């Protein structure tokens, strides 16, 4: 019955995962991404145009990276975080799969 | 001559046009916006419903239901109007007013699902509606239903064969459902026995799942701007055994090339049309393809997208 | 098979569709939005320019110029793009952003004239532009230029003839330039020798100049909502010797019948398309026409009008 | 050399003609009518509101009637007014002739 101590790198990955889930997964973050996919951001910038698509890509890339860090780690706290990341990714992918078709 | 009994029978026989100022003159663009609802999807809006009649499941009292935020909604809407069916479409509430108006004028019943739930929200509601009265409602299922590639094999493919007189070398199509690519290739490779043909799928670089699939990599979809393709998964109506190759295209490449189609060729084109033609352009950089005849699909007209970023600079 | 050398060569062979829930089933609607720029005007955007080439007036360095706020601008724009010509369009500044965007994407040069001066303002500016360098610029003149009815005689008419197997009785077309009506009737009456044919012009009730003209009355035009017809005068390309009859349609009749084409027939239709079909409907009220075959022209798609009052609910 | 005295009816027609020209013919009245013809009328509720189309019809009908009243009157003041009406009608007719085609 083995359990390994998390390092800073892994404790960081867990911290960032729950953060980007709270702040970068809000409803208007997803709605914004969908409307950007329909071509209506609107593309003009009077400042703070925000490029929701780009943010959402970064959110995905981030989650996928922290998930990689925590995937095989023998700590249960790491595996719970890996689950939360995997879940978040599936929340996003279900929202945009098959959109616009 | 010909009198069509209703507008669904007018599908097809879209023109094949040489691109003169784009590429070297061997790019032949099939303009699929010349269709009753003006998209390549007109073809499956009709035969998905035709097929449903023939199988007998669609009969008095039975209404049609599909989740879609795209052209498939427009193609099902006009066919249900012409053949006298009750239609219900589910899409997220992100859909613009103007697009709603277009579907209502065609007599579709619209159910707007919760925006943050996205496209799964619509697919869910669609299943719940069919679940409420399985006898009354009929789900068309554009990604799985075999009627979709079938017309492309019965019509889209045959036309490409005939208009080129068997001399098509490369066939290029963006993949939304995969039906076009699958059915056309299935006609040219299978039925006319030309296995030489290079079938090239086009997807966005930001959701490159066909490239991931052909490399045995994990499937990692993302948001992109090319409307009509980039489903974010491998749809059942995409047969990979027919796919020789896949070219990923950036948002900017598709938009810039769409604009070139309208300004340099006189062809109204939406983003996905620029995408497919840009793939043909990338293929001509490889000097093995420079002398080959390339038929590329042009799914929609830019006019449909007139409020979008496709038209930016004044 | 067929490979078109450029998109202007793809015009025509628009479908003829039976209207099943509108009228008694003898109304055959020719859908002219199935065209490269998606309007009946596609036909003359091509052939007006083709003709200019054949006559030799259009050659290297020569640019095209026309006043138009309508579909003729879109038809000239895409053809000039496909055949590699420079196009300049004049229209009043009343033209919306979205419509400007559509013409620019097609590579047209847009000159917006003064709104209160209206359509004459544009016609003036176009002529001033041709006047600055009469060698460089070429004016197409859609209302006078005989290429306009000619293409309908060479293509549009033959199609109606062929597809109906000579059995067309009444032909109904709204009149913007008159080119469609003139040319089709000129093919069917003249060339196929059926003088039986009843050609019916459709105009708005609010600018009923064809009715005024056929009655010897003074010509008194007004504003109307049926976009694409109702020129407000008798254009040179309307030959009245071919016109057997004219039916006026109200704004409301056109809009309601346009909505019926989309919902009941699945056919995307603009106001003028509803108007022409409503004329066919009024003709079926007269019991002499009830057994007769009616071919009606459907000039444009409702999608083009999506921001307008055509969609009210 | 005959000149007839104008009556109440004709003096009225002359008055109405010059009024509708300053007040019911304005750039905003013609522009509004043009935009209504394109199917995009301005929403309620503005002063001198929509439908500009209906107003302009009323304006045309009015001018045409007063012109009829003053057409054959042997008075020079009537014929000058008839000219101003005829002129205004041509101003409007030149604005909308061939529009939208």
């Amino acid at each position: 019955k083995t359990v390994d101590k998390l390092n800073q790198k892994q404790e960081s990955a867990i911290k960032k995962i729950d953060n980007t889930i709270k702040n970068a997964l809000k409803d208007h973050d997803i709605i914004g991404t969908l409307k950007d996919m329909d071509g209506k951001p609107v593309p003009k910038e009077n400042g703070g145009y925000w490029d929701a698509m780009q943010e959402m890509q970064n959110t995905l890339r981030g989650l996928r990276n922290h998930a990689d860090t925590l995937k095989n780690v023998n700590n249960p706290e790491a595996q719970a975080a890996y689950g939360r990341a995997t879940d978040a990714i599936n929340k996003i992918e279900s929202a945009l799969k098959g959109y616009g078709i | 001559g010909k009198i069509f009994e209703d507008n669904s029978l007018t599908i097809g026989h879209t023109p094949l046009v040489r691109l003169n100022r784009i590429g070297n003159g061997r790019i032949l663009a099939k303009v699929e916006s010349r269709n009753p609802s003006f998209s390549v999807k007109c073809r499956i809006g009709a035969n998905m419903i035709w097929d449903a009649e023939k199988r007998g499941v669609l009969k008095p009292g039975v209404e049609l239901v599909e989740p879609t935020s795209g052209n498939t909604g427009i193609a099902l809407a006009y066919v249900a109007a012409a053949r006298g069916y009750k239609l219900t479409l589910t899409m997220p509430e992100t859909m613009s007013i103007e697009r709603r108006k277009l579907l209502k004028a065609l007599g579709a019943n619209l159910v707007l699902t919760e925006g943050a739930k996205g496209m799964k929200g619509a697919i869910q509601k669609a299943e719940e509606i069919v679940a409420s009265n399985p006898e009354k409602y009929l789900l068309l299922q554009q990604f799985s239903n075999p009627a979709n590639p079938e017309i492309h094999e019965k019509t889209t493919g045959p036309e490409i064969w005939e208009d080129t007189d068997g001399q098509v070398d490369v066939f290029i199509a963006g993949v939304g459902t995969g039906g076009t690519l699958t059915g056309v290739s299935r006609y040219i490779k299978g039925t006319k026995g030309k296995t030489d043909l290079i079938s090239v799928a086009v997807e966005p670089t930001d959701s490159p799942v066909i490239a991931q699939a052909l490399a045995g990599e994990e499937i990692k979809p993302g948001p992109h701007k090319i409307q009509g393709i980039g489903a974010g998964f491998i749809p059942a109506n995409l047969d990979l055994k027919l796919v020789d190759k896949v070219i990923g295209i950036t948002n900017e490449e598709a938009i810039s090339t769409a604009r070139r189609l309208m300004e340099e060729e006189g062809i109204l084109a939406g983003i996905s049309s620029g995408a497919a033609v840009a793939a043909a352009l990338k293929l001509q950089e490889d000097e093995s393809f420079t002398n080959k005849n390339i038929v590329v699909i042009l799914p929609s007209s830019g006019e449909r997208y007139l409020s979008t970023a496709l038209f930016a600079d004044l």
